[PDB]
């Protein structure tokens, strides 16, 4: 399975599929700065719109544990 | 690791699969419970920063608590370059260099030089410092994944 | 634990995976019944404070039990300061410090401070006061744990 | 869970309850002097109504095989 | 394996039973898992290329990746041969003769040969150049396996 | 349960009983004359009547094989 067809569920937990995408991340071999790259924009963008929403408001900035704290309820 | 040698020196030997698979297990069954930090810690005695990475590279499954931990390990590295800056001039033929974050992380050194700081006198305890940012991180798990 | 070398001396060596997990196993399986302290006994033997803190630190479960321990000891510990008062005037240097209760159960003595008391001569057996308060306090525990 | 999340049943033994106080005490990392304020606050706070009562008997200056021993009926 | 002796010399010694089924066990159950590579790696510590042809001619199972890593093997044994060429005229008596992509494979060379290699000053790490085919060769195995 | 309340069935094999009360006997710390004074005392009195019978016919001086092939067929 590919990187990009990594996606969370409408009823998933981000969590769920923060792991998920770490372990395809970890067997992905590209340079650090375009997994840099993949970090803050695929996850993102694949998360789902409820929790998507949730970590617009986040900001920029933000790291792991205030992420997967911030879609918890979601 | 690197243990006393019967002899009376401090020699490398490497670490046992049934300890390795003990590892192992202790992970499967108890995943982020409290107890993995005592147990670890136990398991960790007289270990080497290259074996510290090849426990946490052997890990299978939690990711996203991995990922977490290798961004505080590298956290606490960033930390022990800035509080410990490069010292004066060249370094010394007589002499070892200065270990930096990634040194103690295990990245930059090479195992001859990992032995060659512990065993070296005076010692420094490079596994001990790494230690911390472990048992810190895994502090920092624990409590997020607390329910 | 401090064990004695093939050469003739006292060394410490650290306690085997199986030991710890047959530590782990026993108390999973007899939990509070009586067979626990002889069995305790035997897997202490040689052991070090630091050892003993390991092995409770270790457990999972019975955590009501666990804090009667904890509680015990640190009484046991405070009876200890209580009436082994500090000795007259400062420290001599041809001479090492006298323990409190707080270095018996490990918690202010380092390993090597440990096996100094232990190996030197005339040797203080403070896993052997140690080993009273945690067999005491498991007395204290099978007593209430008996139904 | 949080600590404060921790309560005991309507039927549930005390003794299981403490266990569970103990348990999430021990995922707590604070300074000892908050986890004794803790200990003999919120223990008894969240205990049943039955428990709670035959505690507030004990008075103060008790330990846990007396409070373990004093609520074992209820 | 060649480990170094109580004595202080570099002698083979025999892998373990429990280590070789500890090897058949991860392939059992992790297959072509990321964490294989590591698991490899600790196992194969201080290895030869005679023991790492018993590792891989010991699967069962799995023969379409084996063919491909065999493939992998002897195009970077090729590779060893294209970039390293044979010596200037005949081997010196008072020497012993250099390696080939076969000899690193195992195949041409007999195990007082490797120790040979291996134990002399300055000695040649062609178990580390095997490791490498292996590694990289593991590298499209899980790049293909994954779905 | 304390060791006053083990007490031998009106069926219960005497024999069943008697490892109850050498089980709960090492649960019980008093000194070895008091333990002495439970064995040749309480044993006996919670006893069922149909060996309680057997065994007084027995006398004193008894020892344990004696007792255990004497209340067999009860």
């Amino acid at each position: 399975t590919s990187i990009l067809d990594i996606r969370q569920g409408p009823k998933e937990p981000f969590r769920d599929y923060v792991d998920r995408f770490y372990k395809t991340l970890r067997a992905e071999q590209a340079s650090q700065e375009v997994k840099n790259w993949m970090t803050e924009t695929l996850l993102v963008q694949n998360a789902n719109p409820d929790c998507k929403t949730i970590l617009k408001a986040l900001g920029p900035g933000a790291t792991l544990e205030e992420m997967m704290t911030a879609c918890q309820g979601v | 690791p690197i243990v006393q040698n019967l002899q009376g020196q401090m020699v490398h030997q490497a670490i046992s699969p049934r300890t390795l698979n003990a590892w192992v297990k202790v992970v499967e069954e108890k995943a982020f419970s409290p107890e993995v930090i005592p147990m670890f810690s136990a398991l960790s005695e007289g270990a080497t920063p290259q074996d510290l990475n090849t426990m946490l590279n052997t890990v299978g499954g939690h990711q996203a608590a991995m990922q977490m931990l290798k961004e505080t390990i590298n956290e606490e590295a960033a930390e022990w370059d800035r509080l410990h800056p490069v010292h004066a001039g060249p370094i010394a033929p007589g002499q070892m260099r200065e270990p930096r974050g990634s040194d103690i992380a295990g990245t930059t050194s090479t195992l001859q030089e990992q032995i060659g700081w512990m065993t070296h006198n005076p010692p420094i305890p490079v596994g001990e410092i790494y230690k911390r940012w472990i048992i810190l991180g895994l502090n920092k798990i624990v409590r997020m994944y607390s329910p």
